[PDB]
RNA sequence: GCUUAAUUUGACUCAACACGGGGAAACUCACCAGGUCCAGACACAAUAAGGAUUGACAGAUUGAGAGCUCUUUCUUGAUUUUG
């Protein structure tokens, strides 16, 4: 509920208007650069995600 | 037969009045049109650096200097007159340039 | 760069020569710098 | 082209300040102390000055175009136009710049340093000097930093004579 | 320090009419004209080659120098198995 | 195809000139079926092997080889044991003679520049 | 001084303390509890093809970043990994 919105806006709203409801730095840090190898957590976050009962553990990878 | 322009920007002031004299010498033995050697304001370089290799001691500094003098002459002559005389006024440390800018 | 004499800091970035200033006082002669005042 | 103006009068000095090193670090005999760069149109004529040009000439080009193949290739300079005109460098004690090289080597091949020292002096103070100056401050076979010394003269430095009497 | 031996033209070849190796204290860029390394190979390979002689090393503000001499006729003339009067180092060129 | 007994001692050099060059293939896992990709090109073999497993599959086309690249066919089992680059090691004094390799695929020039042209008068005598 | 997972230290009367040109994050790197791969001149040697390695993984592996694991087709090729 940033803008008085539904606080359950979890899968329905994408990453793009996620930036729209946000302050200025990530409103610049959005087209800041198309990361590939620093976009390597997200290729491995989905490698272990949501395959569990209530309350999980992700697959963390050593990063910077 | 074209108006030309010569520049010379050196750093040995004794070895720039011999060159600028023999430039106007052999031109006036052939009596071309000319304008005198215009002498520009000189340029000085400087860098302050303190005087210790380590840092332990009292503090005041140095100041180094380097002086650049530059003067230039405009000229007009037939090309056969000038293309020989610009090759016999060489001297180390001295730079010579020819500009034929006639826009 | 670290040039020579225990220095990668205090480099003289001006005038495009890039010398460690510990190793400038002994090279400032033959470059053609001299002190006068 | 696209050439910065005052930098070309300071970059060549950096080029001056490093070429001399090999005439230090490679040779010892002939006396080629003072280098001299003479840039004519489209050729850089640094004058080779050697009293015994057989290290350089030898078998018609021992090191004429052998030393150039480093330095011209070092600065990405063009070949052929790297002219190194041969000459003879000046006399041993009977020159000005050679008094560096005169005493750059004349401490002994292994006997006492005083008999090294008292040799170097009597030559040129009568035969073409009233001031030169070398450096010695060292020990003699102990754990002391003792400092014995000598020189030959008072110099000539009276103002701007610091800056034409000091040299390369 | 490995000596990878994939290419003698980029190991020791075309210096027979050069005789010199200019180099640089470097670190990882792997491209250099006129010499046999990319940017590391002959540098660590001359380390073996200096230790059999025939190349002399100055440093001189971090530019490695090398030049050949008499104890170099024993490999180049036979590894490239060529006759005389075309290889040599003391007569490196048409005049030197 | 035939051979000789005198000039072949000067021709124990095709396999012998492979010593350090990091492109060498002295094996069975690459030096027997070296005619497949095109990068796999030829095999220099000898028919006096003690193991006739894979060579007799390739012996059907070895004596009638391809007409684009050399397929050197010899008879004696010495160069595979001595003149392969490791049997007789060209050493003065300290020489630990290890045994020669298997069938070795070689394709190199150098000392084998002119000797690929001198093998014309070898397979007929 | 304290503190610390370490707060990297040099220098203590004028002649130490806005100074080591010390205005800041990853360059600096000297430090801390993770990660690396690079250790060979010659003279020693052995597996040097029936196998070291060059495998760099070759991508799912593999839990933890290209990975150091083989599940194998190897450029294999004694370079050198090695001792």
């Amino acid at each position: 509920s940033y803008r008085g919105v539904d606080l359950e806006k979890l899968l329905e709203m994408s990453t793009e208007d996620f930036v729209k409801l946000a302050p200025a730095r990530v409103r610049r840090r959005f087209a800041r650069g198309m990361t590939s190898k620093p976009a390597g957590f997200m290729k491995k976050l989905r490698a272990a995600k949501l395959a569990a009962p209530e309350n999980e553990k992700p697959a963390p990878v050593r990063t910077h | 037969i074209i108006k030309i322009r010569i520049t010379l920007t050196s750093t040995k002031v004794k070895q720039l009045e011999n060159v600028s004299s023999n430039i106007v010498k052999n031109a006036e033995q052939h009596n071309l049109v000319k304008k005198g050697p215009v002498r520009l304001p000189t340029k000085v370089l400087k860098i302050s650096t303190r005087k210790t290799p380590n840092g332990e001691g009292s503090k005041t500094w140095e100041t180094y200097e380097m002086r650049i003098h530059k003067r230039y002459i405009d000229l007009e002559a037939p090309v056969q007159i000038v293309k020989r005389i610009t090759q016999i006024t060489i001297e180390p440390g001295v730079d010579v340039e020819v500009v034929v800018a006639s826009n | 760069q670290c040039r020579v004499c225990s220095s990668h800091t205090g480099l003289i970035r001006k005038y495009g020569l890039n010398i460690c200033r510990q190793c400038f006082r002994e090279k400032a002669n033959d470059i053609g710098f001299n002190k006068f005042r | 082209a696209l050439i910065s103006k005052k930098r070309k009068l300071v970059a060549d000095g950096v080029f001056y300040a490093e070429l001399n090193e090999f005439f230090t670090r490679e040779l010892a005999e002939e006396g080629y102390s003072g280098v001299e760069v003479r840039v004519t149109p489209t050729k850089t004529e640094v004058i080779i000055r050697a009293t015994r040009t057989q290290d350089v000439l030898g078998e018609n080009g021992r090191r004429i175009n052998e030393l150039t193949l480093l330095v011209q290739k070092r600065f990405k300079y063009a070949p052929g136009t790297i002219v190194l005109y041969a000459e003879r460098v000046q006399d041993r004690g009977l020159s000005a710049v050679a008094q560096a090289e005169s005493m750059k080597f004349k401490l002994l091949n292994g006997l006492a340093i005083r008999r090294a020292a008292y040799g170097v002096v009597r030559y040129v103070m009568e035969s073409g000097a009233k001031g030169c100056e070398v450096v010695v401050s060292g020990k003699l076979r102990a754990a002391r930093a003792k400092a014995m010394k000598f020189a030959d003269g008072f110099l000539i430095h009276s103002g701007q004579p610091v800056n034409d009497f000091i040299d390369t | 320090m490995l000596m990878p031996k994939e290419d003698r033209n980029k190991i020791h070849q075309y210096l027979f009419q050069e005789g010199v190796v200019v180099a640089k204290k470097d670190f990882n860029q792997a491209k250099h004209e006129e010499i046999d390394t990319k940017n590391l190979y002959v540098i660590k390979a001359l380390q073996s080659l200096t230790s059999k002689g025939y190349v002399k090393t100055q440093f001189s503000w971090q530019y490695y120098y090398y030049t050949l001499t008499e104890e170099g006729v024993e490999y180049l003339r036979e590894y490239l198995n060529l006759p005389e009067h075309i290889v040599p180092g003391t007569y490196i060129q048409e005049r030197n | 195809q035939t051979a000789e007994v005198t000039i072949e001692d000067a021709l124990k050099v095709v396999l012998r000139t492979a010593l350090v060059h990091d492109g060498l293939a002295r094996g069975l896992r690459e030096s027997t079926k070296a005619l497949t990709r095109g990068e796999a090109l030829l095999v220099v073999l000898v028919s006096s092997v003690t193991e006739a497993n894979i060579i007799k599959l390739v012996e059907g086309l070895a004596n009638d080889p391809e007409n684009k690249v050399p397929l050197i066919k010899v008879a004696d089992a010495k160069q595979l044991g001595e003149w392969a680059g490791l049997g007789k090691i060209d050493r003065e004094g300290n020489a630990r003679k290890v045994v020669g390799a298997s069938v070795v695929v070689v394709k190199n020039w150098g000392a084998e520049t002119d000797e690929l042209s001198m093998i014309m008068e070898h397979f007929s005598q």
